[PDB]
């Protein structure tokens, strides 16, 4: 997935993703590339969500993923570094990301 | 650009609805065909090159999938032609659907389901619960039925990307409407009651040390500590996010134990302590189900 | 003219981040400007006008909208027109929670009730550990609160109480002491 995340950083990101899914469509139905593997999803999630321009609700989430990714991430990098499988809504993207984090939290990969 | 071909439907397992189609006859050989598919009211949109889409949905309502073909993956690219194939819930009497169908995964060991009869229900009807998950070879029929009052039920064993358990309640006579329920493996979990190991005092501070269930780790559980006093007629209650062992002086060295300290408690009176445990949103999807209260453990001067 | 002490910044994990450093004697409010910006893309710098501590000492208050653990701030202390000190800052690494308040004493049993200084939206709203100091001076008995509800119930067995908070997971420093309550 990436560098070993602090326990607080994971719990914070998890808590933020849950806070988002409590409501109105997320980011007005904007669509992003989905994630296939957990081998490098920490940068893949950021590289995918960074292509969202006008959504304010995902802004805090985008700032959290920056600390989980070692290198710098800009808009339009996902297609080159990852396999383009399918594009989904941000709401579905967050739910899938939340599931991957909750699984990681049980396994206790953090710290 | 042209419409897709042979957009049909089928149902695998219990709630796995699968749409399958074929590439458009009208075709541009210079085009990588991506398919834009969504449900009613622009719900659950997805752009994929696959000619099939399968979801897990309780077939209690008629839902339809619209399919459009694209050459680009851009948002601006909107298909002019879309084909929509709908699927309706199975036939059955109008108000025969069983109500309040719930399923709770007990301590990651067994799933217990319960429901109530429908308004329009024949007296001679016999309920039958079917379940399925990815690990199973085929659809299984839960035989361990139970009846808690006016509630009908059935409990089956269930031991431990995103996969869920499908539940269908249907009569073998085929007279009543089959009811469905999808239960994610990370939700509807009710742990076992914890076990209190020791109670220790430090001045007016009471250190409570217990042990969580074997199938649950410390950080995945939200805690509730109850302290009942006899002399002061007090029924206190504390809610704890996470409980770790801090002071080894008043705690055992068992490494699976969690510790919580209750301030302002006197040994002058008898204090009874119970511990309740639920899952948090950090490890599981739901934090609504509390486990049963732990066995009482008392400390202090008796009456 | 020359920076003696490098800026020591602390955050309350909500909207505010206090920076503090020590300089000979100067007017930081007039000469010194503290420029800070988030490392997050689409960079937008922010200018801060530092207050004065006293005797070659200045203190600057940084303003944020929201604070997450991954947030990293590059600092630029501009001395007039020439950069004096350059560095960075991570709010989560140096957190100092804002003090709790509205502490009210009591009456079947002696009870203390204070308020969580953070909103439900904040992350510390469920991760704050409290500590109540009840004295009359060495007669004090400190109580540790690690549960959610900000309540403290003790028995009677001329006093003054005070409350401070501490975020367990972020390994923060203790918050400043709340305005005491005599009874
Ligand atoms: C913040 O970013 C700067 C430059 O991008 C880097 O040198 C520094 O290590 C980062 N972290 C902290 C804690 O300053
Ligand atoms: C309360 O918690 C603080 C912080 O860990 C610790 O230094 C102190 O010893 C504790 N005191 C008591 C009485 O538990």
């Amino acid at each position: 997935p990436g560098p070993v995340p602090p326990s607080t950083a994971v719990r914070e990101l998890i808590e933020e993703l849950i806070n988002i899914t409590q409501n109105a469509p997320l980011c007005n139905g904007s669509m992003v590339w989905s994630i296939n593997r957990t081998a490098g999803m920490y940068c893949a999630a950021l590289e995918s969500l960074i292509n969202v321009s006008g959504c304010s609700a995902i802004e805090k989430t985008q700032r959290m993923l920056s600390g989980f990714c070692p290198h710098k991430v800009s808009a339009g990098q996902f297609s080159s570094l990852h396999v383009r499988s399918s594009k989904i809504e941000v709401a579905q993207f967050v739910k899938d990301l939340l599931f991957h984090l909750r699984t990681l939290f049980r396994e206790g990969q953090f710290n | 650009q042209p419409p897709v071909t042979n957009l049909s439907v089928s149902v695998e397992n219990l709630c796995t609805v699968i749409w399958t189609w074929n590439p458009p006859e009208g075709a541009s050989s210079n085009c990588s065909l991506w398919y834009f598919s969504h449900f009613g009211d622009k719900q659950d949109k997805k752009i994929a090159p696959e000619t099939r889409r399968s979801i897990e949905v309780p077939l209690n309502e008629r839902i339809c999938l619209q399919v459009g073909s694209q050459c680009s993956t851009n948002e601006s690219e909107k298909p002019s032609i879309l084909v929509e194939k709908c699927i309706s819930p199975p036939e059955g009497d109008p108000e025969s659907a069983v109500t309040e169908l719930q399923c709770i995964w007990h301590n990651l060991s067994y799933m217990k389901c319960s429901w109530l009869p429908g308004r329009n229900t024949s007296p001679d009807t016999n309920y039958t619960l079917y379940y399925w998950h990815r690990s199973l070879e085929k659809i299984h029929q839960c035989e361990n039925i139970f009846r808690e009052g006016q509630y009908f039920g059935c409990s089956f064993d269930l031991t431990k990307e995103q996969h869920s358990v499908q539940i269908m309640v249907k009569d073998n006579a085929g007279k009543i409407k089959p009811s469905f329920n999808i239960v994610p493996l990370t939700s509807r979990v009710k742990p076992d009651p914890p076990h209190i190991k020791n109670l220790s005092f430090h001045n007016d501070d009471l250190y409570v040390q217990w042990e969580n269930p074997q199938n649950f780790i410390s950080r995945c559980l939200f805690y509730e500590v109850e302290v009942n006093n006899s002399q002061t007629e007090t029924h206190n209650v504390f809610y704890v996010q996470e409980a770790k062992c801090e002071n080894p002086e008043f705690e055992r060295n068992v490494e699976n134990t969690s510790c919580f300290m209750v301030p302002g408690v006197l040994p002058d009176t008898l204090n009874t302590v119970r511990i309740r445990v639920k899952t948090n949103k950090l490890c599981y999807e739901d934090d609504k189900l509390w486990s049963n209260w732990s066995q009482e453990m008392s400390i202090g001067k008796k009456r | 003219m020359k920076v003696l002490q490098e800026p020591t910044c602390v955050s309350d994990y909500m909207s505010i981040s206090t920076c503090e450093w020590k300089m000979g004697p100067t007017n930081c409010s007039t000469e010194l400007r503290l420029l800070y910006q988030l490392v997050f893309l689409l960079s937008e710098a922010h200018t801060c006008i530092p207050e004065n501590n006293g005797g070659a000492g200045c203190v600057c208050h940084l303003l944020m909208d929201d604070v997450v653990s991954a947030d990293n701030y590059t600092l630029d202390l501009w001395a007039g027109q020439q950069l004096l000190w350059k560095g960075s800052f991570k709010p989560s690494e140096h957190v100092k929670p804002r003090a709790p308040g509205n502490l009210t004493v009591h009456s079947d049993t002696l009870l203390l009730t204070w308020s969580n200084p953070y909103p439900p939206d904040n992350y510390l709203y469920n991760h704050l550990t409290y500590a109540v100091n009840i004295w009359s001076p060495a007669d004090f008995r400190i109580y540790n609160v690690t549960y959610l509800e900000p309540s403290l119930r003790i028995a009677a067995s001329s006093y003054r109480a005070r409350v401070r908070a501490w975020a367990q997971c972020y390994n923060t420093t203790w918050s400043e002491w709340s305005p005491s309550t005599k009874w």
